């Protein structure tokens, strides 16, 4: 699940590369240093979470919350997952990647039609 | 000798490509004059081994 | 045990990215069906930049480009942590040791970045200014 | 110059350059090969580069932009992502109103101050409406100057909501933009029912008011007035107290009052540096 | 010792500011640092005590009494390195002030000692490996810590491309050899040296070989020494060769145990390349810093022949040698750096830039130094002549003893060209000779107040105002008299190296 | 639905209030898109001055195919309050093809979205592609 | 030295995002409100006797 | 002589008007600079000049009272004319103008002499 | 390095002299610009801005009002010229 | 405030020797960028070309 979340993060990156550089290519090196260092914090998380069951099972780490829901005793985890699910997937308030005010559509102004829709 | 001319292809409009393979630029003589030497070499090596018995 | 399930979810995926490419070379209408006036190579004017409509003609900060390089250690220092977690119990207290022992290294490394301030974007280029002083003579 | 540019340690005199095998000159005419044989460092301050001007990232923050209140082609010039020059460039909007009064008269002239500003109407064509009534040398009697101040203070309350709100969208709060709306919408009720148009209201013009007040309108803005204040504290909320509206403005932009009389800053940017000065 | 302080320091270095008196007064805490560490390792190791060799954690490392002397030699050269940077070398503050600009220049040698120990000492593909990286990285790190000058970088980078080529060499070898056995420690592959790929170490030995600059690698290393200053020179072009010649010893000692004639001749012909590289190279150079290149070169192409011989003489003739060539080392780059102060100033011809990283470049800037100085000539003379050979300086029996053995086991031509190349690298160690006196009588009459010592102000022009440093005056001339009085030591001294056993025993 | 804003003067007030909570534009599917790519119509709302006519050109030319202009108030339409002034044009038709003129000073909130419709109801007669089957 | 707020006071408000969670509440309330949309065309707003539209 | 007066300082406390710190000790370099001013007069400005006899009606008025009175506030108050850091800045550039204005020469006759028509606005006389 | 030497400079100087209206066409160090070619101010502006691009050496406005020969500008080079500098893949791979 | 790009200030020249030159180093500026106005506005004319009106522009 992490790895495949690392392969949209390089996804991301392609969007504001060499196609002329006027929009794209200035939310790429802010994309790229964002989405980057809150993979980070969003890793450690999991990890932590994986830590406590001793499993990087997704079925194991549901069923063992049977008599305890990770949000009573990790609620400041769920907080900064939350926050770094946010950035990760640049949605705002951690939306800088397509400030509209200041990068018109953001990355996505030479995109058009089905690579919009993609 | 044609992987070097698959290099100067690749960019040359480089000088320090273009330097470099020069050094190992052997010429069209070289081609035939070292395989002509070291086999013979090989081969007067060998046979005057066999008079000599050593 | 047995993905042949999940091998054909793989599958599916992919075929369904060419559905995402193709569709559109199909709807779409021809280009004599709008307007006509040209290609989309052809016509440069659309496929072009755009810069709000004006035409016009990244040396990132040092900082930015520090704090990409020192996300290098840290990821690595977490996904070394993998083995541990599948772990923890067997290894016992010896484990658990070595562990905080791998950390306390990896904190010098967190405790030095904190002190020069090597995150900062800093500001030094402007900012300044200057008190006024008399120079009687 | 115009295309391209081009000391701590001591000058060192070092000459008769020799090897084992000669000297520095028998060997001049072949050591360009050897690179080891080179005399001019590229550490030496006086060290000749020559490198061409290769003009700063130039960013268009140009008239396409959701930021800009009309079409500014603000040239920004950046390195990295500070500012280190910037020029306006207004006057993609210079409809020569200054010229085509000229030959208008007085009363005609009136319109053009409400296409001024499009949220200030009546305070805009408040101040040609002074003006005249300056030169005229006529007073405008009680009621008349009691209206005007009422539309005055309803226009600052309009004016306000499109900067206030704005700014916080355009900083990235959009919910606190489409509350205030709404009570635009409500104001703009009041000047379309004393004027007729919702925006441009060519309501006061010299020496008074075009028309009298429609009967039961002090009831509807006094009704509104009530309901209004709750809208205050609610954009109170989400941005007054806020931490992440506190960090997008706090020590952004700082002008001393000092500096602020230099450029002729006037309102909110002459107060907010420390002056309280205030036209009224 | 070396890791409680190393990480106290790193703390410590970035909480106090930024002023080069800090940061002086810190390196000097490294050089306290260094030398607890080598009386706490010498109150522990004994040879008497190593002969046998004695595993450490868990057979990852291996110490025996002669891996254990080379770590008190490395610990022992940093200590006169750190007198470089802890102390002035030149007095003059626009020299002095490139070695206290940096302050985690101190940070990275400890770095890297740590680094140049535990390498002799893997015993384990998985540590070699690691600890490989912790001493190369240390080097690339080095090279680069003056990142304003342009030089110093291009040579880390350039550096850092060939070491990471030669640790994928080794790393590749070492997963080779893990195919064959499916063992990792060394010890465990010991069992199946008969049945490995035994060029599977040839292969690991030519990554090393890189690291050090053998021929015809030795492109890299005479490019990347004309380059980084002379400050950073004196310690990458010395050290990295002291803790890999040791392990290529003990590798080397391993492979012996089958005997394999091929991997002799293989590098027998790099040891006869490499002593024809290093003795022709430096005839036609004007660099004094690409000379001495060189002059590494060929002294570690004479060490590689006693390794390469591998019996008991080699133990005697590498362990002598290495001792001797580093102190000599020292010796001669104490004096470039020290020298720089009678440079001539200009008040032109040919543009010659000179830069404050490397203020001695050139050959011909050591003019008339038997007329400046002429105590610090007679020591510059002497180390050179110790390169050359002069008996019976300690670089005499350098070459007596690498001949022994070398000769003893059958390396009749190697034996041979070493000499002539001893013989043709003399051409260009008398010209350095030759700049220092060859003109005294027809300069001794000159007119000159244009030095850069003469800068100084006169402080009172009645007190005797010495020229040079306390500190490093004092190891120039200890290290001179140990090169020309060794001939009264030298057969206790040699005594000693009888004693250093590499599973020898009986 | 998608427009760009493309606000240049008093005229884009009232294309502001649309998406106010007493309209809603967004109820009919209208969300505007300030890159000419992501929008297929241009509401040219305001003045075109002289100065900004060819970098008006620009922006439309930009716009892929199938693409819509809107005209509203009267600068837009035929020049306006400013028809007799040295740097407006007079009329934005002579710069790029319109399909709907929205008239008013400002056209109220309601009439802009009057003539959204009427458009609205002119695409809904697009007849392509039996176009190609019967005119083709 | 001079706050009113202890440190752990402080510490509570700022790392558990307290005037955040109550800019979020007070907008939940406006979701149980009553929108003030209208339905054009099949409402209008309204209009004023002074109206000036078409000539 | 080789002297310094502190005109606006650069850190400190603010003084309620933006980048306007408070001065450490304003009331002598007040005292200072007032009779500085004084000195200057004497040497550039004649005598019959309006405006040296301007300049010497507030500055002995307002120096004087600053000597007497020894508290911050009671320097405003009586002399009316904003903070006591204000007072600073209307002392300095006053005392430069002492300068400039004997450069130009401002007591002479009419340098440029306008035209018939020029002040005349719409044919009738203004 | 600089690689222009004085003939190099001679020698294509007046390739760029032949393309432009010139008196004579005997054109060497010793002949002016104003007098031997007849050129005004317009006219000598083009000729020394076409040396500008194929020389690659900008002229000052110092030397604007101080230029009588046609040798001066070719000397003029050889202190004057540079290599632009190569990029890191240029360089050094 | 910081002047953009090329400016100069605006002074009233009171020599007629001094005009002189500046014109004369003013033509030579636009013949510097005789190549830059060809690729920075995609002029359909070739750079001699430009230079050739341009000198049309001063000789007039
Ligand atoms: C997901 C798992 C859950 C993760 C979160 C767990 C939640 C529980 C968190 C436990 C750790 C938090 C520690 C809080 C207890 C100590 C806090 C405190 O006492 O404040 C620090 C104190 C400052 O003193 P101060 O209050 O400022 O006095 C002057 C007032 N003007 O400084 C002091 O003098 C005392 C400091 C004590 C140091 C030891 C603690
Ligand atoms: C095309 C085949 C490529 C084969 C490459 C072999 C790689 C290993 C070579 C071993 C030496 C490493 C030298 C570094 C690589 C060699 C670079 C090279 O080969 O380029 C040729 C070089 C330049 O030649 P140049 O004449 O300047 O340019 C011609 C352009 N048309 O000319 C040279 O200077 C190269 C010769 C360097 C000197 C090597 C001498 C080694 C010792 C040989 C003699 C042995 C000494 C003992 C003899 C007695 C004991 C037996
Ligand atoms: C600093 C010099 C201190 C020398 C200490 C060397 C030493 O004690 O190690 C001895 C070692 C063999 O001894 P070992 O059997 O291992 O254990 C018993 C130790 N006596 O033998 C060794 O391996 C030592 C190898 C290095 C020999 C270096 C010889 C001394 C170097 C010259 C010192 C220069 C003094 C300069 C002083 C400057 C003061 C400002
Ligand atoms: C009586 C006791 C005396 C003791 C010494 C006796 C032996 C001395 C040997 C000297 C004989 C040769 C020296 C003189 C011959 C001239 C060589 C020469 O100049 O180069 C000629 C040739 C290119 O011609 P060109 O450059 O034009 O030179 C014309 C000069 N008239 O260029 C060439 O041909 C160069 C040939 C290629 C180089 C081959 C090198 C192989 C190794 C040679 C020995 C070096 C030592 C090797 C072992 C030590 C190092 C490992
Ligand atoms: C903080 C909010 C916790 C929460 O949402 O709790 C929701 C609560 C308590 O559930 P809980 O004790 O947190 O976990 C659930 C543990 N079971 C699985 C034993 C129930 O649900 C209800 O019983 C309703
Ligand atoms: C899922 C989406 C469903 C709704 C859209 C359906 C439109 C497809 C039919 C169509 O495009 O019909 C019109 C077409 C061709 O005519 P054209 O005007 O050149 O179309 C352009 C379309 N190209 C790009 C394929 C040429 O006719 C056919 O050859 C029908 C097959
Ligand atoms: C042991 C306790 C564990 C607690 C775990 C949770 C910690 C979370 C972060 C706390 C610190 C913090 O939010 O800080 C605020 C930071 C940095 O502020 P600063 O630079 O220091 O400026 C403040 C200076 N002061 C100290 C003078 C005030 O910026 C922000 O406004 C970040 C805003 C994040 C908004 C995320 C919204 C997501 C909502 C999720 C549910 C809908
Ligand atoms: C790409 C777009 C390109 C767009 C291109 C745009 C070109 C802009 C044209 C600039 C026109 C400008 O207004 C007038 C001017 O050049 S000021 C010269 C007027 N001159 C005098 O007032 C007296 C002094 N006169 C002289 O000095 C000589 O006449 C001369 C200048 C020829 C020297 O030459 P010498 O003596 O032979
Ligand atoms: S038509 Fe009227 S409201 Fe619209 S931009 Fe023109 S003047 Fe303003």
């Amino acid at each position: 699940l992490l790895a495949s979340g690392s392969i949209g993060v390089f996804g991301t990156v392609i969007v504001g590369w060499m196609s002329n550089s006027k929009y794209t290519v200035l939310a790429t090196v802010r994309t790229t240093a964002q989405l980057i260092s809150y993979e980070l914090v969003l890793t450690t998380v999991v990890f932590i979470i994986a830590l406590i069951v001793s499993s990087l099972n997704i079925n194991v780490i549901i069923e063992s919350q049977y008599n305890i829901w990770y949000i009573i005793p990790f609620f400041p985890l769920c907080l900064i997952f939350f926050i770094s699910a946010l950035a990760e997937t640049a949605r705002p308030p951690f939306d800088n990647v397509e400030a509209e005010s200041e990068l018109v559509s953001g990355h996505m102004t030479e995109l058009s039609a089905s690579p919009f829709v993609i | 000798h044609f992987r070097r001319l698959m290099q100067y292809k690749k960019g040359s409009a480089r000088p320090g490509l273009a330097k470099y393979l020069n050094l190992f630029s052997l010429s069209k003589s070289q081609l035939i004059g070292f395989p002509v030497a070291l086999g013979a070499f090989s081969f007067l090596s060998h046979s005057f081994a066999n008079l000599q018995e050593g | 045990m047995l993905q042949d399930l999940f091998n054909n979810y793989v599958i599916l995926v992919g075929i369904l990215g060419l559905i995402f490419l193709g569709v559109n070379y199909f709807i779409v209408e021809s280009p004599r069906m709008d307007e006509n006036n040209g290609n989309i190579s052809d016509y440069i004017e659309k496929s072009g930049p755009f810069e709000c409509g004006f035409s016009s003609f990244n040396p990132i900060p040092i900082a930015f480009i520090l704090v990409a390089l020192l996300f290098l250690p840290f990821d690595l220092e977490v996904s070394s942590m993998l083995p541990y977690i599948v772990s923890i119990y067997s290894v016992g207290i010896y484990g658990l040791i070595i562990f905080i022992l791998f950390l306390l290294i990896l904190i010098v490394g967190f405790i030095y970045e904190f002190n020069t301030k090597s995150l900062s974007i800093t500001t030094i280029l402007h900012k300044k200014n200057k008190a006024l002083v008399k120079n009687l003579y | 110059n115009d295309f391209y540019d081009v000391n701590d340690f001591f000058p060192v005199q070092v000459d008769g350059i020799e090897s084992s095998l000669g000297k520095y000159e028998e060997f001049a005419k072949d050591a360009h090969e050897w690179e080891s044989w080179n005399l001019q460092n590229e550490d030496h301050p006086e060290y000749p580069v020559k490198r061409t001007k290769i003009r700063h990232f130039t960013l268009n923050f140009g008239p396409q932009h959701p930021a800009a209140h009309g079409v500014l082609r603000l040239i920004l010039e950046l390195h990295g992502e500070e500012i280190l020059r910037s020029d306006p460039h207004v006057g993609l909007l210079h409809r020569g109103t200054e010229k085509l009064i000229e030959s208008k008269t007085y009363m005609q002239a009136l319109p053009y101050f409400d296409r001024l500003d499009y949220v200030s109407m009546m305070t805009n064509e408040q101040v040609f409406s002074l003006a005249v009534e300056k030169l005229l040398n006529l007073e405008v009697p009680e009621r008349g100057q009691y209206i005007r101040t009422l539309f005055g203070e309803i226009t600052r309350v309009l004016n306000h909501l499109m900067s206030v709100l704005s700014h916080a969208m355009d900083v990235g709060a959009l919910t606190p933009f489409l509350w205030g709306f709404e009570e635009r919408e409500k104001l703009m009720e009041f000047y379309e029912r004393v004027s007729g148009a919702r925006l441009h209201s060519a309501y006061v013009r010299p020496g008074g008011v075009s028309q009298d007040l429609p009967a039961g309108l002090l009831d509807d803005i006094y009704m509104w007035a009530t309901q209004f204040g709750d809208r205050l504290d609610e954009t109170e909320e989400l941005l007054t107290d806020s931490r992440i509206w506190k960090q997008r403005t706090i020590g952004i932009g700082e002008v001393t009052a000092e500096d602020a009389l230099n450029y002729g800053l006037s309102g909110v940017m002459l107060r907010g540096s420390g002056v309280p000065f205030d036209i009224r | 010792m070396l890791f409680t302080s190393l990480l106290l320091i790193i703390v410590y270095g970035s909480l106090v500011n930024k002023s080069h008196l800090l940061t002086k007064l810190i390196n000097r805490l490294g050089l306290i640092i260094i030398i607890y560490t080598l009386l706490i390792h010498l109150n522990i190791n004994t040879l008497e005590n190593l002969s046998i060799g004695i595993n450490m954690f868990n057979n990852l490392l291996l110490i025996n009494s002669f891996n254990n002397t080379i770590i008190e030699l490395i610990l022992i050269i940093c200590i006169l390195y750190v007198l470089l940077i802890s102390f002035n070398i030149t007095g003059l503050s626009i020299i002095d002030n490139l070695n206290y600009s940096k302050r985690t220049f101190i940070v990275i040698v400890l770095f890297n000692i740590i680094g140049l120990t535990l390498l002799p000492l893997v015993n384990d593909i998985m540590i070699l490996f690691i600890i490989i990286e912790l001493q190369s990285y240390s080097l690339y790190l080095l090279t680069a810590i003056f990142n304003e000058s342009h030089n110093s970088t291009k040579s880390a980078l350039y550096y850092f491309i060939v070491g990471s080529i030669a640790s994928f060499i080794i790393l590749d070898a070492t997963v080779s050899i893990y195919d064959d056995l499916g063992l990792t420690n060394i010890q465990y592959i010991l069992m199946y040296i008969d049945k490995l790929e035994i060029f599977d170490l040839l292969c690991l030995l030519f990554g090393l070989f890189i690291k050090i600059g053998l021929a015809p690698f030795y492109s890299y290393s005479i490019t990347i020494y004309s380059l980084s200053p002379t400050i950073i020179t004196n310690y990458i072009s010395l050290m990295p060769k002291l803790s890999i010649l040791t392990l290529i010893y003990i590798i080397m000692h391993y492979i012996n145990i089958v005997n394999n004639t091929d991997l002799n001749y293989v590098i027998s012909f790099l040891i006869l390349i490499s002593m024809f590289i290093g003795s022709f190279g430096g005839l036609n150079v004007i660099r004094i810093k690409t000379l001495l290149a060189y002059s590494s070169l060929l002294n570690v192409s004479y060490m590689l022949l006693a390794i390469l011989s591998n019996s008991n003489e080699s133990i005697i003739a590498y362990i002598y040698y290495i001792i001797q060539y580093s102190l000599t080392h020292i010796n001669i780059f104490s004096i470039i750096l020290v020298i720089s102060i009678y440079l001539p100033i200009m008040n032109n011809m040919l543009n010659v830039m000179i830069t404050k990283y490397s203020p001695i470049e050139y050959i011909n800037q050591l003019k008339n130094l038997f007329i400046n100085n002429i105590f610090i000539a007679i020591a510059l003379c002497i180390s050179i002549f110790s390169l050359i050979g002069i008996p019976p300086l300690t670089g005499f029996y350098g070459k007596y003893l690498v001949l022994i053995s070398g000769l003893n086991n059958g390396y009749v031509l190697l034996s041979i060209v070493l000499i002539i190349a001893s013989s043709i690298s003399t051409v260009y160690y008398a010209t350095i000779l030759k700049v220092l006196s060859f003109d005294t009588l027809s300069f001794k009459d000159i007119i000159s107040n244009n030095l850069i010592i003469n800068t100084s102000p006169e402080n009172n022009n009645n007190e005797i105002k010495p020229e040079i440093s306390n500190v490093i005056s004092y190891v120039i001339s200890s290290l001179t008299l140990i090169i020309l009085l060794i001939i009264i030591q030298y057969e206790n001294i040699v005594k000693g190296a009888y004693l250093v056993l590499l599973y020898n025993w009986v | 639905f998608w427009p760009m804003t493309f606000g240049l003067a008093c005229c884009a007030v009232e294309m502001m209030h649309v998406s106010a909570p007493r309209y809603d534009q967004d109820r009919l599917g209208i969300i505007f898109r300030a890159s000419p790519r992501q929008s297929d119509i241009m509401i040219v709302a305001g003045t075109v001055t002289n100065k900004m006519a060819p970098a008006l050109r620009q922006v439309y030319d930009q716009m892929p195919y199938p693409r819509w202009v809107i005209s509203m108030g009267s600068c837009a339409n035929g020049g306006g309050y400013y028809h007799y002034s040295y740097s407006v044009v007079r009329g934005v038709d002579r710069i790029v093809p319109v399909d709907i003129y929205v008239p008013g000073c400002p056209p109220t909130s309601e009439a802009l979205m009057y003539g959204v419709f009427q458009l609205q109801k002119k695409m809904m007669d697009g007849q392509t592609h039996r176009m190609w089957y019967r005119s083709y | 030295e001079e706050s009113s707020e202890s440190a752990l006071s402080k510490a509570t408000k700022w790392y558990l995002l307290s005037e955040i969670f109550r800019g979020l509440y007070i907008t939940l309330e406006m979701y149980f409100r009553a929108p003030y949309t209208i339905y054009y065309p099949f409402e209008k707003g309204p209009v004023s006797p002074r109206f000036r539209g078409e000539h | 002589q080789a002297q310094e007066i502190l005109i606006k300082a650069n850190k400190g406390n603010p003084t309620g008007l933006t980048g306007l710190f408070q001065h450490p000790s304003p009331r002598p370099t007040l005292i200072t600079l007032y009779k500085a001013t004084l000195k200057n007069l004497e040497e550039k400005i004649p005598k019959e000049s309006v405006y040296r006899t301007a300049v010497e009606a507030f500055t002995k008025e307002r120096l004087s009272i600053v000597e007497n009175n020894e508290i911050i506030e009671d320097i405003e108050k009586k002399i009316g004319s904003g903070l006591v850091e204000e007072l600073i800045v209307q002392a300095n550039e006053e005392y430069d103008l002492i300068d400039k204005m004997a450069e130009w020469k401002a007591w002479e006759e009419l340098e440029e002499k306008p035209l018939d028509d020029q002040w005349t606005y719409f044919g009738k006389k203004l | 390095a600089s690689t222009l030497t004085k003939e190099d400079v001679l020698t294509r100087s007046v390739s760029v002299l032949r393309g432009f209206e010139v008196k004579t066409k005997d054109i060497d160090l010793q002949t002016t610009f104003v007098q031997d070619l007849g050129m005004d101010s317009l006219d000598l502006n083009d000729a020394l801005v076409a040396l500008e691009e194929e020389f690659d050496v900008v002229f000052d406005d110092k030397t604007a009002n101080e230029i009588k020969t046609v040798g001066e500008v070719v000397d003029f080079v050889l202190a004057n010229y540079l290599p632009t500098e190569q990029s890191i893949n240029h360089t050094i791979r | 405030t910081n002047p953009t790009a090329f400016a100069q200030t605006t002074r009233y020249v009171k020599d007629s020797t001094e005009m002189r030159t500046l014109v004369l180093n003013l033509y030579r500026r636009y013949l510097r960028h005789s190549r830059g106005f060809v690729n920075n506005y995609n002029l359909d004319i070739p750079a001699s070309q430009v230079r050739t009106k341009i000198r049309q522009e001063f000789e007039r």
